[PDB]
């Protein structure tokens, strides 16, 4: 209101006493400040991770100790940069090079000749993405001089069944012969070989048209199928055609696993089917192609 | 007197405190939200000068 | 499949 | 008369309890730290010497890649733009919302830090960039590797975009102090590389230009600002690893404002020490945008 | 900005 001069001292103390008071706070508080940085300086802890054992491919990572599936660089004798792939290891000692995964439709498929030589889609440790590795790299994996490789095909319908078909000497050539796929014989599996053709009932050259040994590799702007037609544009996507199929795993992703003939717009069957084990109107839920040297197989 | 410059002592001793204040607001400001991309969450907050300008225009006006 |  | 102790005893009560606050806060924030944020971001198939290169291969999607600009570095992860101008870009810098802290020693800006990418909203891929500052070594070598363009975007609080080009880009290696040169300028944004802040005169104007410049860090003053002070250094005032002079027309991995409009007074030494580009906002104003994109040049 |  109006105090008296005696007052004026008591007080203009007070004040100089929490100023003081004050700056010490602030001398801490700015110290607690430092010591709050030094806390935000490392990045988001990402999940996934890529191991450090390398090789020339999966197997020879296994044998460098290597024990859980994951991602791992590798790098063929031939390959001129190495690159990342999906390894998968099991309790017997076995490495697997994956190059094809299909589980949920959440990559298309559908794409051209570089796409489908350089590679699409993610690699996941968990092995839980679909993507194709690449015709080069499969190239690259599968001709290592006197390495004799095998190929092993996975499926998987929507009722938790899963069979198997495996193929010796698999062999994918370079891009001058247009990756020509080949191998030596079926190796046997529950899920048919679906790769010596199928027949269809509707011709009697169709188990001819439709075996891929021995067939080039065709997306819709690179065709060299066997029919004058255009197999993968028609079908869609990327894949060793003749006229046209009897296994097809990059095709389009249908849901529930069953599909008609009205589905597609031309007509024809064009999922993810394989003949020797399931209706051609039946498009797989899970696919997985992998590879591994032969002498490892049995 | 022994009073009077005692007083000039704290006015400058405030309006200096104020400004600093007023920085340390901005740069604690600053600092939280860089650990955004560091720790798990980021204090939710938001500044505001107006307080810390209004009092340095009421303290002038004391000055005069 | 196979074109007929 | 006595009105004095009056206001005074108001304001160093409140601010006591401004200190409050504060205190709170920052004690509040030490506990979240305790714990980090995370992120997951699967790989992609195609990979390549850097972007450019990824594009040429399919990579059409703006996200995370690897790539290995040279087979004697180990490949590691940048952040894509493959939308902007024809794709290709790798980002070597990146502020959008203040997550990361710029204000780091040499070693640090050296090796690169911050987040290169995160979750896109239910994703298994990254597809969105986080702040980052990929790393003078890296930045460098991607540089020497053939003529290199520099791409410099940016925006305001409000949605303003302005961009400058940079058609020749190089940074030396760090036995050279990362020295820094650019040319065959274009864009909206202003030249300030080249010029210098276009607001100032002669001397003024000169000392403010980045071609030419050496690199600087809080801990290692190489900027061309002659003294005896040690606390007369443009990393330190400015706070943030740059190609400063004496000191800049741009401070990108300047601090990150909130709003845009920022004064002398809210600055730590009282200089513009923002997310600044004076050629297009003055001094004064933080982006709330940056970034840096480099690519092939090819004629 | 500039340092005089
Ligand atoms: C170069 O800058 C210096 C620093 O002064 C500041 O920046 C100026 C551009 C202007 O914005 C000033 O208001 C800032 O304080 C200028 O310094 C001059 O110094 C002389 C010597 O005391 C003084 O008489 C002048 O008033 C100052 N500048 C002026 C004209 O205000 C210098 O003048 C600037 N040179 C230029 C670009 O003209
Ligand atoms: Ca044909
Ligand atoms: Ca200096």
């Amino acid at each position: 209101y109006e105090a008296s001069i005696l007052t004026h001292d008591s007080s203009i103390r007070y004040l100089q006493e929490i100023y003081n008071s004050n700056n010490q706070k602030i001398v801490n508080l700015k110290e607690k400040v430092a010591q709050l940085a030094a806390q935000c300086q490392e990045p988001c802890k990402d999940t996934v991770q890529i191991h450090d054992i390398t090789g020339k491919d999966c197997q020879d990572i296994a044998n460098k100790g290597a024990k859980q599936s994951g991602l791992y660089f590798i790098k063929p004798l031939k390959a001129n940069q190495q690159f990342l792939v999906y390894c998968e290891i099991d309790g017997s000692g076995n490495g697997w090079t994956v190059f094809q995964k299909r589980l949920d439709g959440s990559v298309d498929f559908k794409k051209n000749w570089i796409q489908y030589k350089e590679g699409f889609g993610h690699l996941s440790p968990t092995g839980t993405t679909e993507f194709w590795l690449g015709n080069e790299k499969i190239h690259l994996i599968s001709t290592q001089s006197a390495i004799p490789y095998a190929l092993r095909v996975e499926l998987e319908d929507w009722n938790g069944r899963t069979s198997t078909a495996d193929y010796a000497m698999f062999k994918v050539g370079p891009e001058a012969d247009k990756y020509r796929l080949t191998y030596a014989y079926f190796a046997g599996g529950d899920a048919g070989d679906a790769f010596d053709g199928f027949d269809f009932g509707d011709d009697p050259s169709d188990k001819f048209f439709t075996s891929h040994n021995g067939m080039q590799f065709s997306t819709w702007d690179n065709d060299n199928d066997k029919f004058e037609g255009n197999c993968a544009e028609q079908d869609g996507s990327g894949w060793w055609m003749n006229k046209c199929h009897a296994g097809h795993l990059n095709g389009v992703y249908y849901q529930g696993g069953t599909y008609s003939k009205a589905s597609t717009p031309n007509g024809y069957d064009n999922g993810i089917i394989w003949a020797t084990w399931k209706t051609r109107w039946y498009s797989m839920k899970k696919t997985t192609m992998k590879i591994i040297p032969f002498n490892r197989l049995t | 007197i022994e009073k009077v410059q005692h007083i000039q002592l704290l006015q400058k001793n405030v309006r200096a405190q104020l400004v600093d204040m007023k920085r340390l607001e901005v740069d604690i400001d600053i600092k939280i939200r860089s650990c955004r991309g560091s720790c798990s969450r980021a204090l939710a907050r938001e500044v505001d000068l107006k307080d810390y300008e209004d009092q340095q225009k009421q303290l002038e006006q004391v000055i005069a | 499949g196979h074109r007929p | 008369i006595p009105t004095n102790l009056r206001v005074l005893r108001s304001i160093l009560e409140n601010l006591r309890s401004k200190i409050q606050k504060l205190e709170s806060d920052v004690s509040a924030q030490m506990e979240y730290c305790r714990t980090p944020c995370t992120v997951s971001c699967n790989i992609p198939v195609v990979s390549g010497k850097e972007c450019e290169e990824i594009i040429r291969k399919g990579g059409e999607t703006s996200e995370m890649y690897l790539i290995q600009p040279d087979s004697s570095v180990k490949p590691y992860r940048v952040y894509c733009d493959m939308n902007t101008e024809n794709g290709g870009w790798t980002v070597i810098q990146n502020r959008q919302d203040g997550s990361v802290d710029f204000g780091r020693k040499w070693d640090p800006y050296k090796q690169g830090f911050g987040n290169v990418a995160t979750n896109t909203d239910g994703k298994n891929y990254c597809g969105l960039p986080g702040e980052y500052w990929l790393g003078n070594d890296k930045i460098s070598q991607l540089t020497r590797m053939g003529p290199t363009e520099l791409l410099i975007e940016m925006e305001d609080w409000k949605g303003d975009k302005v961009k400058a080009h940079y058609g020749g880009f190089t940074v030396q290696n760090e036995a050279n102090k990362y020295q820094i040169s650019v040319n065959k300028y274009r864009g909206t944004a202003g030249n300030a590389l080249m010029d210098g802040a276009s607001q100032l005169m002669g001397e003024n104007r000169t000392m403010t230009i980045h071609n030419g410049m050496f690199f600087s860090t809080y801990d290692r003053d190489n900027d061309g600002w002659l003294t005896s002070d040690p606390r007369k250094q443009c990393s330190k005032e400015d706070g943030g690893g740059w190609w400063y002079n004496r000191c800049h027309a741009a401070n990108p991995n300047g601090r990150y404002y909130w709003g845009g409009q920022y004064t002398w007074d809210m600055a730590k030494h009282g200089t513009d020490d923002g997310v600044v580009w004076m050629n297009w906002k003055g001094s004064w104003y933080s982006m709330r945008k940056m970034s840096m994109k480099i690519r092939p040049f090819f004629p």
